[PDB]
RNA sequence: UUUUUUUACUUAUUCAAUGAAGCGGGGCUGGACUUGCGUCCAACUUCUGGAGUUAAGG
RNA sequence: AUGCCCCGUGUGGCGAAAGGGAAGCCGGUUAAUAUUCCGGCACCUGGAUGUGGGUUUUGCGCGGCAACGCAACUGAAC
């Protein structure tokens, strides 16, 4: 049984009676300058018309193309500096023991990255599939290789993470990265990774690559404009 | 002649609280408990709280501040911090996907888990904790309990199995020195379990060995502070250890094979090389059944100095002859719920009782399937008023129970006016022990009316003493009074 | 012989029991001669008439996760996850 | 390894440190077959098991066991250790001078009163006259008189 | 596609307030009109020179 | 207590021998200083830690209508 000496007392917290419970203020907070600043220049970028050129950034690969893509890639990651170490120690011993550096060693195959590789590979022909950053900042740096890609015949993609091609390249940040050559087995995987990429990405992105991006409104604007809309429906 | 503030001087400066030590030290809590532990540091209490803490509570705790700078300058904190930033590279290395350089990183990040070994190196440490060999031995009774207790006890993500395997092979070692030197000298059987007391170098240490069953971990228990502890008397455990061995003039470690542990006979499976007490069953030869604990039977006649200890081949290995046809087992200790005459079948309470009184005692008393006499423990020294099992009732009893004893086996002017009006109108050795106890009842009550005098006498705060002094020492001969007074009921029966 | 001294427990009555005393597995087993953990272990080292009733008492055991069929590297996977 | 004390040196222990405080020794409770006289009643068993943890003055009970395979190993004896643990690092450590003092020493010698007699003993006379309380008593300088005030309001003289 | 007029939007820019504390869109409750259920408008403290804080409770 | 919680109020220093401010008086003494030295008799501030008192076995003292009195009279944040 419960004791008869607990009793509740209720907190009116209307105006002026109680004072007011900690709610999360964290709408309201006052923010840093740098915190302030990234967030309105990204509103910024909403807010304004972005031409094309930029534009075409915003659409990407979805999740499952991303990861049919990588699945090839991480076969042919290039090698780290102690696998690097490792061949050049055996290939010494060989060398020690006579044998040819054509005996003991083969052609790689590895993705190739660095943006003005790539951008020679493009020039050249020599890339079967070129896969672009989405966030590079500068954007100069990568505005035009759809546009080259598309004159020089090239299939190409916009990937989302900078980071997520680093990684592939064991660096902080790869700008761009491209598939050259792949072993014999991996053909067919990569040419049904290219076909899967022009029907995904590029026969979908060919509309909406011409088209100017932005314009969008923020939220309490947004809903002015709907509740005009609704009143000039309802007159 | 310049003034001076209240909170700035004294035992403010003196002492300070766990918040403000933790946040000097730039620690998280786990980090400065580890530290606290192995350096040995202890809150203490300060005299006035309101002194050095304007906002203090009962609850909180103070510490030295000599003690913090101590440990500021301690160099374990170097190594906290290296192994923190080791942890988070080995953490980038496996969010980015490549598994060789986590796997070198771990070889130098020296991971308990795969070396068995406490993670840090606690040499130092232990060399300004004990700065002699004798204090170090002085200090080895909750090493012992906590290195046995974890050798029992089954693993968990703070404590790995390899860690629990070498504190067994690090008491396994010990308990062969013990044997060895003979140095173990008292031994006790209780509920808890088995206490033993060895007097090494003159330094008597005794311990709690729980009995081989699975240990309850019900409740909320930290194993962390528990592996912090262990970790310490690991390292603690192995240099004494070394250097006992040293003494003894045995190598050390002493090697032990692991497909002998595999099969299990850990002692038997440790082998040392060379480079009253052990009279007491110095030549018999005794068989070990399942049901008794072999490890602690094979301990203490060991360390009594038997030549041959032999037991079943399921229990253990590297042992005499398993098999009880064999004549050349003397005696036999079984406690079931054969019949050799050669065989003397004794009990384990036996084994205690003769190991405790160094008297050998007969095995008629302790046959199996007769109740044994009670076992008694060697550690208690005898007081006045604290009384005394083997002392006879009839020895040390009150005179009020006493006489009250004598009546109930016996059992088993106004006075003078009225007897002038009637007449004008054994038993008498009862009667004079009733005069007896009535004459007791009126020295009672002389000498509580001379305590009520003195008592009167007394100041306030003087009687508030005397009075609780009289309650504490009121409660202790109630529970003499009880305990007599059930063992003459023993006695009756 | 470790994994019995440390994850022990008896299903009695449809419940996990821990087997803190011998007395326990003596009510439970009473008949076929098993009255002592240290005989219920021998009885599960060396195969008896009475290992199925063995195995059937001793609950299976939780093992903690580490961080084809083996002949002989069984044993450092249980010491690894026991 | 390497034994740590190469060179011992006596170091003079410091007034700071204070020991900690060590476990008492097992007495004859504790052991599984005890004397008799230490069993406690099926009375004082139910009154611990009703009893709340922590008020019990003693962490065991009085417990005689037959057989050791039938003695029971504790449920609390990592318990036990645990609160160990945390009482050497958590616990505060006094050092108190505790009084270790016979209880009469503190009385003060009191003369007999055989020695200091004469004294009144024993009430031998008794003056009823009052309904109320008594207020005031006083004797005649003469010896003779007794004087009584009470809350009747009537003062009366009495031999 | 460009040259003038006014006429909406907010992101440039300008002004003000705060300890950046309750903005906007819905939901709940009540009242009104409406249409036969969409709007707008309100939730909470007014005899008193007291006190209001460490959450009660489910 | 490998973290969590609370709070808003801002921002440091210099700036008065007449402002604010802890506490020393009398007598004597030197060629020359004196509320500074000597003698007597005090006070303030800060610190540590005992003894005696107070409170308490129902934990946090009693009295007066009251103004209030009594050697003490549990008191953290806010």
């Amino acid at each position: 049984p419960k004791n008869p000496l607990l009793e509740k007392r209720p907190r009116n917290f209307g105006i002026g009676q109680d004072i007011q419970p900690k709610r999360n203020l964290s709408r309201m907070v006052k923010w840093p300058e740098y915190i302030r600043l990234q967030r309105q220049k990204k509103i910024l970028r909403m807010r304004l018309k972005v031409p094309p050129a930029i534009a075409q950034f915003q659409y990407t690969l979805d999740k499952n193309l991303a990861a049919q893509a990588f699945k090839l890639l991480n076969k042919y990651r290039p090698e780290t500096k102690q696998e690097k170490k490792e061949r050049l120690l055996r290939e010494a011993t060989a060398i020690k023991e006579g044998k040819k550096k054509e005996d003991v060693s083969k052609k790689p195959y590895t993705v190739k990255y660095g943006l003005n590789h790539v951008v020679g590979l493009i020039e050249n022909k020599k890339a079967s599939l070129v896969l672009i950053a989405n966030d590079v900042d500068p954007i100069e740096l990568v505005v035009f290789l759809p546009a080259l890609c598309r004159k020089m015949g090239i299939p190409y993609a916009i990937i989302k993470g900078k980071a997520r091609l680093g990684t592939l390249v064991h660096k902080k940040t790869a700008a761009v990265v491209a598939i050259t050559e792949v072993r014999s087995e991996d053909k067919n995987e990569l040419a049904k990774l290219i076909s899967a990429v022009k029907e995904g990405y590029l026969e979908k992105v060919e509309d909406t690559r011409k088209r100017w991006g932005g314009g969008i409104m923020g939220f309490k604007a947004q809903k002015r404009e709907e509740k005009r809309k609704k009143s000039l429906e309802t007159a | 002649g310049k003034a001076k503030k209240k909170g700035k001087s004294g035992a403010a400066r003196n002492y300070m609280t766990r918040t403000q030590a933790v946040k000097k030290l730039q620690l998280s809590l786990p980090d400065f408990r580890k530290l606290c532990i192995w350096k040995g540091i202890y809150p203490r209490e300060p005299r006035d709280r309101r002194k050095v803490n304007k906002s203090a509570t009962a609850s909180t705790t103070f510490y030295y501040t000599k003690d913090i700078q101590y440990l500021l300058h301690e160099p374990l904190l170097q190594k906290f911090r290296e192994q923190k930033a080791l942890e988070k590279k080995i953490s980038r290395a496996l969010g980015r996907g490549d598994v060789s350089n986590a796997a070198r990183l771990e070889r130098n990040a020296n991971l308990p888990e795969k070396t068995g070994k406490p993670r840090y190196t606690l040499n130092h440490i232990i060399r300004e904790r004990y700065p002699t060999f004798q204090d170090a031995l002085r200090d080895l009774d909750d090493c012992l309990s906590m290195l046995f207790l974890f050798a029992n006890l089954p693993s968990t993500t703070a404590v790995p199995a390899k860690m629990i395997a070498r504190c067994e092979r690090l008491c396994h070692e010990f308990q062969h020195y013990l044997i060895v030197t003979h140095s173990l000298r008292k031994s006790f059987l209780s509920i808890k379990g088995i206490y033993y007391q060895a007097n090494i170098q003159g330094e008597d240490i005794l311990w709690l060995v729980p009995y081989k069953f699975n240990q309850r971990i019900v409740g909320d228990v930290d194993f962390r502070i528990m592996g912090t502890f262990v970790e310490f008397y690991m390292t603690l455990l192995g240099f004494v250890n070394y250097r006992l061995y040293t003494s003894i003039g045995l190598k050390y470690p002493p090697k032990f094979d692991q497909v002998k542990d595999d099969q299990g006979a850990e002692l038997a499976a440790f082998s040392l090389e060379g480079l009253d007490p052990s009279q007491l069953f110095a030549n018999f030869t005794f068989f070990l059944s399942r049901e008794t604990p072999r490890q602690p039977l094979e301990f203490i006649l060991r360390a009594f100095g038997c030549k041959r200890i032999g037991w079943d081949a399921v229990l253990g290995e590297g042992a005499f002859t398993t098999d009880e046809s064999d004549p050349r087992i003397t005696h036999q200790i079984i406690d079931r719920p054969g019949r050799y005459p050669g065989r003397i079948y004794v009990q384990p309470q036996w084994v205690w009782d003769s190991i405790n009184d160094e008297e050998l005692k007969p095995p008629e008393l302790y046959a199996p399937g007769a109740q044994l006499p009670p076992h008694l423990s060697p550690f208690v020294k005898p007081t006045q008023g604290q009384y005394d099992p083997t002392k006879p009732l009839e020895e040390q009893q009150t005179e009020a129970e006493a006489l009250e004893a004598e009546l109930e086996d016996a059992q088993a002017e106004a006075t003078l006016e009225r007897q002038r009006e009637l007449e004008a109108e054994l038993d008498p050795k009862v009667k004079a022990k009733l005069e007896a106890k009535k004459a007791l009842e009126r020295k009672k009550k002389q000498e509580a009316e001379e305590l009520e005098r003195a008592k009167g006498m007394l100041s306030k705060k003087k009687r508030k003493l005397f009075e609780q002094m009289q309650y504490s020492n009121a409660k202790k001969n109630a529970e003499d009074a009880k305990l007599r007074a059930k063992r003459r009921r023993i006695e009756k029966e | 012989r470790e994994l019995i001294y440390k994850r022990g427990y008896g299903k009695v009555n449809g419940q996990r029991i821990p087997l803190t005393d011998n007395a326990i597995i003596e009510e439970n087993l009473g008949k076929y001669g098993i009255i002592c953990i240290e005989d219920l272990i021998h009885e599960i080292f060396t195969v008896g008439p009475n290992f199925k009733q063995a195995a059937n008492f001793l609950w299976p055991f939780k093992l903690s996760n580490p961080n084809g069929n083996r002949e002989e590297h069984i044993n450092a996977l249980i010491r690894a996850m026991n | 390894f390497y034994d740590l004390w190469q060179n011992e040196e006596p170091q003079p222990p410091n007034p700071m440190h204070i020991p900690a405080p060590k476990l008492p020794p097992p007495g004859y409770d504790l052991s599984y077959n005890p004397p008799p006289e230490y069993l406690p009643t099926k009375e004082e068993r139910e009154e611990w098991e009703k009893m709340d943890p922590e008020d019990r003055e003693k962490d065991y009970l009085p417990t005689k066991y037959d057989s050791l395979r039938k003695v029971p190993a504790w449920g609390n004896f990592v318990k036990e250790r645990f609160e160990r643990c945390m009482d050497l690092y958590l616990a505060p450590r006094v050092r108190k001078n505790r009084l270790n003092i016979d209880p009469n020493s503190l009385l003060p010698k009191l003369p007999s009163p055989d020695e200091l007699k004469p004294f009144p003993t024993v009430q031998q006379t008794i003056f009823r006259g009052h309904e109320g309380r008594v207020r005031s008593v006083a004797i005649d300088p003469t010896g003779v008189a007794l004087a009584t005030g009470g809350d009747d309001g009537t003062v009366r003289v009495w031999e």
